[PDB]
RNA sequence: UUGACCUCAAAUCAGGUAGGAGUACCCGCUGAACUUAAGCAUAUCAAUAAGCGGAGGAAAAGAAACCAACCGGGAUUGC
RNA sequence: UGGUGAACUAUGCCUGAAUAGGGUGAAGCCAGAGGAAACUCUGGUGGAGGCUCGUAGCGGUUCUGACGUGCAAAUCGAUCGUCGAAUUUGGGUAUAGGGGCGAAAGACUAAUCGAACCAUCUAGUAGCUGGUUCCUGCCGAAGUUUCCCUCAGGAUAGCAG
RNA sequence: GAUGGGGAAGCUCCGUUUCAAAGGCCUGAUUUUAUGCAGGCCACCAUCGAAAGGGAAUCCGGUUAAGAUUCCGGAACCUGG
RNA sequence: CUUGUGACGGCCCGUGAAAAUCCACAGGAAGGAAUAGUUUUCAUGCCAGGUCGUACUGAUAACCGCAGCAGGUCUCCAAGG
RNA sequence: GUGAUUUCUGCCCAGUGCUCUGAAUGUCAAAGUGAAGAAAUUCAACCAAGCGCGGGUAAACGGCGGGAGUACUCUCUUAAGGUAGCCAAAUGCCUCGUCAUCUAAUUAGUGACGCGCAUGAAUGGAUUAACGAGAUUCCCACUGUCCCUAUCUAC
RNA sequence: UUUACUUAUUCAAUGAAGCGGAGCUGGAAUUCAUUUUCCACGUUCUAGCAUUCAAGGUCCCAUUCGGGGCUGAUCCGGGUU
RNA sequence: GUGGCCUAUCGAUCCUUUAGUCCCUCGGAAUUUGAGGCUAGAGGUGCCAGAAAAGUUACCACAGGGAUAACUGGCUUGUGG
């Protein structure tokens, strides 16, 4: 009985949300998230996952400071009125 | 090399202990026709005179 | 092939041992001042029994010289040792069982337990239940002491290790048959996971060099050399000779 | 006793700086095998992919412990 | 090559929990009797055991029953093994892929195991199988020679344009 | 599972009291006063880990479409000051 | 009958957690009364008790098995013959 | 490794392993030493462990035959040749072995026999109470398993 | 080419507490002139107790509430052993 | 008369080594060792136009094959009848 009376016993998550991503992948007794490697002060990325590294690249974002730099140098870093 | 491994090893030895050894060892039976065939090397020509 | 359940055992993941319910390592007094230049006295709180060991241990309380406390030292209990017994370790101490003399001071024919090996390490020869240690000579210049281990060998220590005098409590207990694996079962339930023991001979041979055939036999000899390295030492290690002697 | 020197510390001491992201191109370390050899082990793939460390608008290199053997040339880079 | 899994399951640890009613009647003890003494006998008491019949529970022997595009990617029915422990089990925790764990079947490691899963190298290689897209006109074969770890393949000569 | 340390080219690995100068505790004294200087005491030595282990203290009656040992009425208890 | 508990008895080469926390004792540091104090482990009296969860199912339809699947999934209460 | 108890565990160290505190130039690296050379280099001596020589070891892996003579003895192979026990056994090709028993009839069962293709002693041998959803044979009871089929209910 | 040495290196313990040398004070000791040495150098019927820079002695201070130094508890070398 | 009366009686590249020329080169210039070349042999591939090479799989896998076995059918009929 591996299979449908098996399933029947699947109520303990082995994941939880993870602080820095959110994503379900923070395992519970390893206490790291299987996404982004927190708490790990870099972020989990490899060049054989380019689709996952397009996925949580700059840009998916909000980009909340990084909007208008191109346009404080456009007019010069100014500063005044 | 031999005398290398007496010290490591069988420093802190009597000779009851040796000899038990030695007998539980077997090669005091070796010693004993090393010698034994010295005898009939002796003998063998003795015979032959 | 796979990695051998004696290779496994090194990790230490499951093989380590169960010390839940221990009470403390059982070893002697630190020699500070009082053991090697006088003696000092003692008292017999309880004895106990330890988890997983087949001796009894003794709580023996002593005060602090140096500041206004009590400490308690786990001994293990020599056979004939009350509660309330005083005890007296040092240099000067009476010759009496449970005391915790030097092996320097004792006559030929004592039998002590408990040895240490060099002056300080607190307990390491003849700690298992029935055994003993015999002092079989003195060598006052280059002060050493001869002593009759209880695998049969002679060592050749200081005479400044200590030693409890007598032997150790609960002698005689490998003479009553376990009779059930249940017995057994719970022997090895609170020393450690390595029970029971399948045979390797009865595996595959992906599992141990043993394993495989179409009749369970060894194979090659069974006397393996100690240069062999791991996964090969499975066997009769450097066995100098076999079988049953008459 | 007092005052130096040397060395080593402590401060939510005064002021600073490093980490992370991005990574097409750049500077290094580490490092395969599929494959080809009509098999395969040196070889090849390849001083590559994956992994790790570190920068900039370029980086690196760069003003000879050079090339030459000629009636000698003259930092580096690129075609 | 680099990562992800012990929510199933294997094993150890820590902390909890669960297990009708019967049968047999072990030590210890009490009374009576016998004996010269050792000690024996009889009647009770007591309630031991990895004992036994048998529920809940755990498992899965047979019908090679049902079903077999099922209720179900392993179930249903009857018959069964076991049922106070080497018992069953919750949660916490530890062990990770040539590694783990295994009362040992190459078993189990998320329906995947005689080496898990995911992505990349990778459009891996194939003397082997399958396919290969409009018309008309003209010419029109070979299965043979030699060499090859050659015998389901090539080179070379021949035949053809 | 950090730190002190020690490996590792490195991502990081070991170790958890270790080859560390590892801190805070009460009385107060002073009443330019702030909290130093009077003192004296103590050496564990981060932290995480149980909604079934340990653990300060609440019960009854009534009430809603849907909440209650939590609201209402009455009657208690514990902790800190 | 279910359950709680007490005093016992049997078993073991098995003798069947730890810490926070609270109390007591030993000690005698120090502070202390006579026109006055000393005591808030006695009684009464005063103030405050933050944050998050709290509905419902818990299974032949609220979970997991592609589903409103005869499967699987821990536990408490338990009337009469 | 073997697998409760009882009773025993025979012979063989030649081979393969394992193991010695034996004896010591046979094999004999790098470094070092010596000679020749102008030097690169070449040649020798010396030379650690391990091999090689000498012992031990079968509840280590394993093995347990022939040929003669005459139960016995002597030879070979290769060390020793199967001891105590057990058997057409889950191990026996021939084989449906032979004898007895069980039946009307038995390639099945059981008890014996043993030149046993190819049984055998911790590769454990023999025996064994109790136990077994283990394999097999016979007997009593019992029955639609069958002679030989018929009928009824629910879906 | 054979033996010792300690500071490199290595192992172990401790909250780095009693190391080494010398000296007292006793005992043995035979001294052949005066001491050569060697052992010791506060604890053993009893499941109590042992802590407040320590009492005492002594010397200062400015007496008072007390405070400090030496000794009690032998010197020397800072090598934790 | 350019081996055996005739028809069989044998071997590439790379590497090593020998003989000859004592000839060519070691590329800044020479001498001498050393090395590399040219011409002709030898050391050998017997699977003989010339890979360096043990098994097992009843746990097995892939690409294919009726070019190829283990049924039936078909031809044959020794053998059988
Ligand atoms: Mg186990
Ligand atoms: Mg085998
Ligand atoms: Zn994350």
């Amino acid at each position: 009985g591996k299979g449908t009376p098996s399933f029947g016993k699947r109520h303990n998550k082995s994941h939880t949300l993870c602080n820095r991503c959110g994503r379900r992948s923070f395992h519970v007794q390893k206490k790291t998230c299987s996404s982004c490697g927190y708490p790990a002060a870099k972020t989990r990325s490899y060049n054989w996952g380019a689709k996952a590294k397009r996925r949580h690249t700059t840009g998916t974002g909000r980009m909340r400071y990084l909007k208008h730099v191109s346009r404080r140098f456009k007019n010069g870093f100014q500063t005044g009125s | 090399g031999k005398l290398k491994k007496i010290q490591k090893k069988y420093a802190d030895q009597d000779e009851t202990e040796r000899l038990l050894r030695l007998e539980a060892l077997g090669t005091l039976k070796g010693i004993e026709k090393q010698q034994q065939r010295k005898k009939e090397e002796i003998m063998k020509r003795e015979v032959r005179e | 092939g796979r990695v051998i359940r004696n290779q496994r055992k090194g990790a230490g993941s499951i093989f380590t041992s169960h010390t839940r319910l221990r009470q403390g390592a059982a070893k002697l007094r630190t020699l500070d001042y009082a053991e090697r230049h006088g003696y000092i006295r003692g008292i017999v709180k309880q004895i106990v029994h330890d988890s997983g060991r087949g001796a009894p241990l003794a709580k023996v309380v002593f005060r602090d010289p140096y500041k206004y406390r009590l400490r308690e030292e786990i001994f293990i209990a020599n056979e004939g040792v009350h509660t309330g017994q005083f005890i007296y370790a040092g240099k000067k101490a009476s010759l009496n069982v449970g005391n915790v003399l030097p092996l320097g001071s004792v006559p030929e024919g004592t039998i002590v337990s408990n040895v240490e090996e060099k002056p300080g390490d607190r307990g390491a020869l003849a700690r298992a239940s029935g055994n003993y240690v015999i002092i079989i000579g003195h060598n006052p210049d280059e002060n050493k002491t001869r002593v009759r281990l209880p695998s049969g060998a002679k060592k050749v220590i200081s005479s400044d290790a200590r030693g409890v005098i007598g032997v150790i409590a609960g002698g005689g207990r490998v003479d009553k048959p376990l009779l059930k694996a249940g017995r057994a079962f719970h022997k090895y339930r609170l020393k450690r996971n390595s029970w029971p023991k399948t045979r390797g001979v009865a595996m595959n041979p992906v599992d141990h060099p043993h394993g495989g055939g179409n009749h369970q036999h060894i194979g090659k000899a069974s006397t393996i050399s100690r240069g062999a390295v791991s996964g090969q030492k499975a066997g009769l290690i450097a066995a100098r000779r076999t079988g049953l002697l008459r």
